[PDB]
């Protein structure tokens, strides 16, 4: 089954954290995981939405739509 | 000359090595996990699927009355309703007005899905640990490929590579999984015999070619409407179509340590559980001896750009005095800082620029060029972006 994505939110850092201004034209998944405890957290995004994710040491991966997984890592 | 070290169990990571053989010049060796895999031996217990209700054409017996038969089948269900008179098109089916029967029938067996939409229940017991290292050998990137057991001795180069022994055994995988076409998930799905209805396991077969499966979905067969030819009943829906929305998210989001999981067959893939003994056996020909290698003397350094990162972000300047033309190996004898670096040409009276990575925002650290130390001193400031991408 063929299928599309969505576009790049605005990307902007912080201490031990990530922040995303998510701008969606129809609704999109979106999707996140962490190293030993994953913490599997989703949330179908319909309209403009501030998400503020926790990066750990062991590292955060982020799926936005059908869209390949966005990793993250804090720098020492 | 055997060389033994260890290294994390971490893909894509180059870590230095330090080979000291007395008498001969150090030589210092990169090694890299290109990729680690995590193999678990896999026992089947069973197939799921969408299961079929097996409703044939109901045994109306006009004039008399039906006998219900145990038949082994799963979930079977019989019940003969009397006083029934039914209707067709062209008026009653049965002669009679009072006297008349229907038996109702249903069971469920595996649907023609199955072949084709399935779960797999496996018990998932010792995991084998396998990574190609490259290795940066004489200028050269080479890959060794071995079994991570410590019993596997692969030679490249004349080089002896013994991987392992894994000193974890485990792998994002419990006792008992579940394999869903390219996820796997970990379940502590119901035994063989044990499925309870509407849920993962309400149909169980041993092989997807299996004859005879097990069958418990709440099959209850009502009583048809008045002058209606139909089976009514009320039931369980498909517990793997229930599972199917139900099983959340599969090991490849949810597995600790950045674990990719991958299927046929299945694998744990660039996961961060515990470390890698590498044991090298280094031929005779690929050392050269302390007389043969050049003299370091007056040597200083200076750093003149440091940001203390994952990445090199420090710059270091040595100026030294070599008493020959050839090459040397580079080392840091402090653990808190690694060199990017392990050969470097030498020429004369002359000077050498090395890439090192740090945290400490203070750096004081030893570098060996060739069989001399010289020591640097860094003053490294905190990165720009709190978070990166690698």
């Amino acid at each position: 089954c063929r299928v599309p994505k969505a576009r790049n939110p605005t990307v902007t850092y912080g201490k031990n954290q990530v922040i995303m201004l998510l701008y969606p034209d129809h609704p999109t998944l979106l999707s996140y995981r962490n190293g030993e405890e994953p913490n599997y957290q989703e949330e179908w995004v319909m309209h403009k939405k501030e998400v503020v994710l926790t990066v750990p040491t062991e590292g955060l991966e982020v799926t936005w739509g059908n869209n390949e997984p966005y990793k993250y890592w804090p720098q020492l | 000359y055997e060389h033994v070290t260890v290294i994390p169990n971490t893909v894509g990571v180059p870590y230095k090595t330090l080979v000291n053989r007395p008498g001969y010049s150090p030589m210092v060796l990169e090694m890299e996990l290109l990729s680690v895999t995590l193999e678990p031996t896999l026992s089947l217990d069973y197939i799921t699927c969408e299961y079929k209700t097996v409703i044939p054409s109901p045994y109306v017996k006009c004039c008399g009355t039906a006998e219900c038969k145990d038949k082994n089948l799963p979930d079977y269900s019989c019940k003969v309703f009397t006083g029934v008179y039914p209707f067709m098109w062209g008026g009653a089916y049965c002669f009679c007005d009072a006297e008349n029967t229907q038996l109702s029938e249903a069971h469920v067996e595996k649907s023609e899905s199955c072949k084709t939409e399935f779960a797999s229940a496996y018990r998932a017991h010792t995991a084998s640990a396998s990574a190609k290292l490259r290795v940066l050998y004489q200028g050269n990137n080479i890959t060794v490929t071995a079994y991570a057991n410590g019993d596997h001795a692969v030679t490249v180069k004349d080089a002896k590579f013994i991987v392992g022994p894994m000193s974890s055994a485990w792998t994002p995988f419990d006792n008992k999984i579940v394999v869903y076409k390219g996820d796997v998930y970990n379940m502590d799905y119901p035994p063989f015999g044990a499925g309870r209805p509407g849920q993962f396991g309400d149909i169980q077969s041993r092989t997807p070619e299996s004859k005879d499966v097990y069958a418990n979905t709440q099959l209850v067969l009502q009583r048809p409407a008045a002058g209606t030819v139909h089976v009514p009943y009320s039931q369980a829906p498909s517990g793997f179509k229930y599972w199917l929305k139900e099983r959340g998210a599969s090991l490849q989001h949810t597995a600790p340590f950045g674990c990719q999981i991958a299927t046929n067959p299945v694998r744990a893939v660039n996961c961060a559980v515990g470390n890698m003994p590498i044991s090298i056996d280094i031929p005779e020909a690929a050392f050269t001896r302390v007389v043969d290698a050049p003299s370091l003397t007056d040597m200083s350094c200076e750093v003149p750009a440091c940001t203390h990162s994952s990445d090199f972000g420090g710059v270091a300047i040595i100026k030294y005095a070599a008493s020959k033309k050839g090459k040397c190996a580079v080392h840091s004898m402090t653990n808190a800082v690694t060199i990017r670096e392990a050969e470097i040409e030498v020429e004369g009276n002359s000077q050498l620029q090395i890439s090192f990575s740090t945290a400490l925002a203070s750096a004081e650290f030893r570098v060996q060029v060739c069989s001399t130390q010289v020591h640097c001193a860094a003053e490294c400031h905190p990165p720009k972006d709190h978070i990166v991408n690698y």
